[PDB]
């Protein structure tokens, strides 16, 4: 995916769980939400960008 | 919200206004670079550039 | 009543101080004023406490501040220089640099800069002592941060649209081989005290 | 071949140049060997286009290009002086402080005594000369912002433990005092008519 792409999509998902209550309910910004997260498993090798 | 909307805001104070307005608004997303709002659009018409 | 040194000379110096150094291949107008009025500088630095160092191979002349009594603790403690000194992964980078600008030197021969390097070949070499953090476009902001930190020493240009820089050559004389034995001594020093 | 400054007198001429400025009550040896040795070190600034200016009741001396007005130019541009152009918080504070800084001087005599305040008065107008930033601590941090920025331009002495300061004597020394006044009036003036 390209990057923005992918962030935005996860921002997106990051709403149906704003709609969730169990972990980490996003009420400021979810594509900020979405940038860390994606920081973090970056971080955590997960996920490498070319 | 409308053009007529967002240029009267202009016109009455700069882009920070606009954003600090956003915040308070809802159904709308401002995007200072094209990439990340066009990454939104083609979120919302599940459409690639192409 | 009082006499004005050449005004030429004055535009020279001023302008040599504000960039800190001076090429032939650029304004060989105030570079050839240095030349023929040298001692004129050293005079005029000597009040404060700096000196010309020159090299016309490279047709490059660079300030230096005096050794003669600025404090044993560094030259750059010296109040009026304002930049803070380099720092060890800078002089990574610069370690890097000055190994291609020597072998494009030799390829060339050591006339004027155009020691050119493209970014994507620094990436590479950096990337395995600075490690890789899985993602191209933050290393790409490291090493530009970096860069960009090494030109306000004014050792490099900032990329230009082919994302080509040309090496200044001050560097040379700031990574001479007495300061890289001076600083690679230093550098065996920090591995004994670290081990 | 030349036999070096006086280490005094190029101690005092690094002071002068890295704050612009010398203080006798606060640093009194340099300014008297400055004061003993104004010929030398107006020489020292010849060849840079540099001079001095001397308030000796404020205690204060102050750097200057050594330039005519438009000689070759339109407006002077001296390459060691960047012409920063305060923002517009910082040049109302200016005005303030400058009429201020009059004010004392009025109350107390010039120089003899340094202009002195409580920051506190200053909080309330300049916050209504400016508008509210999201609250009163807010206000304290931008103030004091602009506070730091002033010292750093020579302008006021650090707000102590009561937060009183002391304004610097080159306010009175400024450039362009009368376009300070002239903004201050903007600023009343858009005060009063909106309201």
């Amino acid at each position: 995916i390209p990057l923005e792409e992918a962030i935005q999509s996860l921002s997106s998902i990051l709403i149906e769980h704003v709609s969730q209550e169990q972990y980490d309910i996003n009420q400021d910004n979810p594509f900020l939400q979405a940038s860390r997260e994606l920081r973090e498993w970056i971080k955590r090798r997960l996920i490498v960008e070319r | 919200q409308t053009l007529e909307h967002w240029l009267n805001v202009y016109h009455e104070g700069g882009t920070r206004l606009l954003r600090q307005m956003e915040k308070e608004a809802i159904g709308l997303w401002t995007y200072p670079n094209k990439k990340q709002y066009l990454a939104r659009l083609r979120d919302f018409f599940e459409v690639g550039e192409n | 009543s009082e006499t004005r040194t050449l005004q030429k000379i004055r535009e020279a110096t001023q302008e040599l101080l504000k960039y800190g150094l001076l090429e032939e291949a650029s304004k060989p107008n105030l570079y050839r004023i240095v030349l023929s009025h040298p001692e004129e500088v050293t005079r005029i630095l000597e009040p404060l406490d700096l000196d010309i160092g020159i090299d016309e191979i490279r047709g490059l002349l660079y300030v230096k501040v005096r050794l003669d009594e600025t404090p044993a603790q560094d030259e750059w403690a010296h109040p009026l220089v304002r930049r803070q000194r380099l720092n060890l992964e800078q002089s990574l980078l610069v370690a890097i640099l000055r190994q291609h600008f020597v072998a494009w030197e030799q390829e060339s021969g050591t006339g004027a800069s155009q020691a050119q390097i493209a970014i994507d070949d620094l990436l590479p070499q950096l990337q395995i002592y600075l490690g890789d953090p899985g993602s191209e476009s933050k290393e790409r902001t490291r090493l530009l941060t970096l860069l960009d930190q090494l030109k306000g020493h004014g050792l490099v240009t900032s990329p230009d649209a082919h994302e080509r820089i040309v090496i200044r050559p001050i560097i040379a004389h700031l990574a001479d081989p007495i300061n890289l034995q001076a600083l690679l001594a230093w550098l065996r020093e920090q591995i004994a005290q670290q081990t």
